[PDB]
């Protein structure tokens, strides 16, 4: 909510496409945080195709430029709504306003040089408060082709690493929903045919030693790039009909 | 821009302050003068400077 | 109006406020301006770009 | 890994070493200029002032 | 050389509260409001909320039947949570709720140890009137602040995925300002008052507080001072 | 530490010899063809060389005679 | 539970009576309260004994001038506010000068007290011409704490406190496994009537006197 608004912050909420506007208004009949259900009014409402109304909105969900778009109910049960009035505040709206940032007590002045050129500087009551802390969803991606060597497999056992790597994931070699990663973690399990080595000398010797068979497949799995975090929140299988479909699938 | 404003800050005079005219024997007490708060930070004063 | 505005709140006329530093505790010389602007986090974010 | 015992050697091997800072439009001799690293917990370069 | 001690301690309203310390010297006012204000405003000891775990639900970014609230809006409500743990240093509170309406703090299971400063703090609104809320909350004795990607190191095993790690702020002041007025002595002239109001959430009294705070700076200074 | 390599002008001229010498010497403590002639507070080989340089027991010619008196000691350890 | 306090380490001192003391282990924020607590204590109240009373032997109200003395007497006793005393176990003292012929008038030829010492004998109070005209001059001081004039108490301004100066840094240090502290820097000159170490310990023996009454452990 802006404390300093120029009145043309309503035009910008309702008249874009991210808020949930009412179309016919009525009682509020239930809310929850995936629909809200209208009642509507009895001379608002067509003779022929009587009903109510309900307006799913979109949760948790990507957005182009990486953040999330999400919508959220302002309005509480049994309340009273005219028609053209917000129900469910988009990605930073409150209560159909647009709420680009946040407001923050301000003062200008030169505080020991860490403001020196154009700096800000940031109280911890801030970052404690969790209130610039932003949400983003970022979408990687895993595709398994058919090579001239062989097809690829998206099994959950991987050549040379260890089972603590793979404990996040389930049978099928897909990683589950809502497990915290981190740089370097292993999401679709992956691996790729290949063959003829072209092994050395003493790399030679030492396979004879030892007697360990140099595997015929490689791990080209997905992996999360490097130094981020997060949470799985959702997974799609997309396939090819005539392909056998495995169990996560 | 913030040292130069720091100085300027620093190195001027008012006609009326905190010990104005009073008589200074270096530049350590104008350090344990001003940082007490008995003298201003600008006010014209003899030191004895080396 | 903001004048006007600010006397209907017990909030000094000038708009500026003496403040204590929070480490030495003794307050600042010419009192400074706070407020509430209205600040956005843009999305050059460090850690796509280091 | 990141483990513990790998940061006091990199404080070994920064210690004496410069590292050479360039901005973009480098269009006299001081746009790279060399400076000893102290290692900082953030992701930001931290460049001295005056500089 | 005349020591203090602490006299009269007003609770204001209901949870910020003026402490008077009377006999201080020059000088001694502003310099211990400044460090008193600091140690009680940056380090007591305190708890806040670690760990939930709602039972429906895999991971915060998600919903729930009835909810009115998103997971996470519930977590941001669970963060202000202001509690207090007499005889332990991390205790597992728990909700069941059923019905509509609001679920409030008061609607958190009973314990001896565990004492609740407000029982009107919303949590989250149920609809559904048949969607039935049940978690358990971990609340822990911390220090500072702590956020989630810090402790996730050693990471416990987090395997059970229903786990939501939540940022702690251990911290239970919220605002601490002292002013310093001269006292009127008998014979001395001028020996300054220290007023220290303190607004915290509810869960440390005030001399208890100031009494931590000094006791954490006499520690300071005693490793090069001794015993007196 | 060594912030200011000024010393080591004024011992040996020109600002760029100085760069090819303090190479010189900080590759024979590198490679251990030798040890230092100056007590070593953690630095580097880099700062050890400018270290050397100042205090004036290194140059060009003092490095120029000290190599050819290895030569010489190889000469006469051919046996 | 993580209330890890310092050590004192290498008091360095550099010349002859300031002295750089360093502290490594402070958690955060702590560096500025030990800074400016033992700052405001040392700086602003200490018990020290500075120039009371300087009575000349030939001067009858401290507006004069004396044979030989190139100066008149006010930027002398402005000289005499550096005068740097100190009284080993005493309350009261006075001592005195006697100097004769062409030549400044230094500390060294205040008289003799074993327990009074002078640090700077060298303190130049006023100069002479005459060579006829035998100053002498008889010095009490009187402790005190601060900066108090002759408007409280020939009579003397005067300024109490042992300190010349007290400058603090505080500078991030790397702990083994923690993330990042404070390190405290307190860099200190006094007159040398106090020895540094000796007036840090009295800064924290005041410091926790005050705390003594209502923290306990």
């Amino acid at each position: 909510k802006p404390l300093v608004g120029t009145g043309m912050e309503r035009a910008v909420a309702v008249d874009s496409g991210v808020t949930a506007v009412a179309k016919r208004g009525g009682v509020v009949q239930y809310v929850d945080a995936s629909r809200i259900v209208i009642k509507v009014n009895e001379d608002e409402m067509y003779p022929g195709e009587a009903g109510i109304d309900i307006y799913n909105l979109t949760k948790y969900t990507r957005s182009n430029q990486n953040t999330c778009i999400n919508q959220m109910p302002c309005v509480s049960l049994g309340e009273p709504v005219e028609r053209g009035d917000v129900l469910a505040d988009g990605p930073s709206t409150d209560l159909g306003e647009l709420a680009l940032g946040q407001n923050m007590r301000v003062a200008f002045m030169p505080w020991n040089g860490y403001n020196f050129e154009d700096s800000i500087l940031v109280s911890e009551r801030v970052v404690q408060e969790d209130r610039f802390t932003t949400i983003h969803i970022q979408e990687l991606a895993c595709v398994s082709r058919d090579t001239k060597l062989g097809p690829e497999e998206i099994t959950a056992d991987i050549p040379n690493v260890g089972e603590a790597a793979l404990s996040k994931l389930d049978e099928s070699g897909i990683v589950y929903i809502g497990a915290e990663v981190t740089g370097g973690d292993i999401l679709v399990g992956k691996v790729t045919p290949k063959g003829e080595t072209q092994l050395t000398p003493e790399e030679k010797l030492l396979r004879a030693i030892f007697g360990e068979k140099a595997s015929d497949v490689k791990d080209s799995s997905l992996r999360v790039p490097n130094g981020v975090s997060g949470t799985v929140i959702d997974v799609q299988v997309f396939t090819r009909d005539g392909v056998e479909k495995d169990k996560r699938a | 821009q913030d040292v130069v404003l720091g100085l300027y800050y620093m190195t001027r005079d008012c006609v009326n302050a905190k010990g104005e005219g009073m008589v200074l024997t270096g530049p350590k007490e104008a350090e344990r003068l001003y940082r007490s708060g008995l003298a201003s930070l600008h006010a014209r004063v003899k030191v004895r400077i080396t | 109006e903001i004048k006007e505005l600010l006397k209907l709140g017990d909030l000094p006329t000038s708009g500026q406020i003496r403040l204590y530093d929070g480490r030495t505790g003794e307050q600042f010389e010419r009192p400074v301006t706070v407020g509430y602007m209205y600040m956005l986090k843009l999305n050059h974010l460090v850690d796509d770009k280091m | 890994r990141e483990e513990a015992v790998v940061w006091d050697i990199l404080d070994e091997v920064i210690r004496e070493h410069p590292v050479l800072l360039n901005r973009a439009p480098t269009l006299h001799r001081l746009g790279i200029q060399a400076f000893e690293p102290v290692l900082i917990e953030g992701k930001a370069i931290q460049l001295h002032p005056l500089v | 050389f005349l020591k203090p001690r602490l006299v009269d301690i007003e609770q204001v309203s209901s949870t910020h509260a003026k402490v008077t310390l009377e006999p201080l010297e020059r000088g001694f006012g502003h310099t211990l409001g400044n460090a008193l204000r600091r140690i009680l405003l940056s380090s007591m000891p305190g708890c806040a909320v670690t760990e939930v775990e709602i039972d429906g639900v895999l991971h915060e970014y998600s919903t729930k039947e009835g909810v009115q609230e998103d997971i996470l809006e519930i977590l941001l409500n669970l963060k202000g949570l202001a509690v207090r743990v007499q005889g332990k240093d991390e205790v597992i509170l728990t909700l069941n709720k059923s019905g509509i309406g609001p679920v409030t703090a008061a609607d958190i299971t009973h314990d001896g140890d565990v004492e609740i400063v407000k029982p009107q703090h919303v949590i989250c609104h149920l609809t559904d009137e048949n969607a039935s809320i049940s978690m358990r909350i971990k609340v822990q004795r911390g220090r500072g602040y702590v956020p989630a990607s810090t402790r996730i190191h050693s990471e416990e095993d987090e395997r059970p995925i229903g786990r939501l790690l939540v940022d702690a702020c251990y911290s239970p002041v919220e605002r601490i300002a002292y002013n310093v007025e001269a006292a009127r002595v008998e014979q001395r002239t001028d020996l300054d008052k220290l007023v220290i109001e303190m607004e915290t959430n509810g869960t440390i009294d005030p001399e208890e507080a100031i009494r931590r705070a000094a006791t954490i700076l006499a520690e300071q200074l005693e490793a090069f001072v001794d015993l007196e | 530490a060594r912030v200011t390599v000024q010393d080591a002008v004024e011992k040996i001229g020109n600002r760029f010899d100085l760069v090819l010498v303090a190479a010189r010497r900080a590759r024979q403590m590198q490679v251990g063809g030798k040890d230092p002639l100056v007590p070593e507070e953690n630095d580097k080989t880099t700062v050890i060389a400018l270290r050397e340089i100042e205090e004036g027991l290194i140059n060009n010619q003092i490095l120029d005679v000290r190599e050819r008196q290895e030569q010489q000691e190889q000469e006469a350890a051919e046996l």
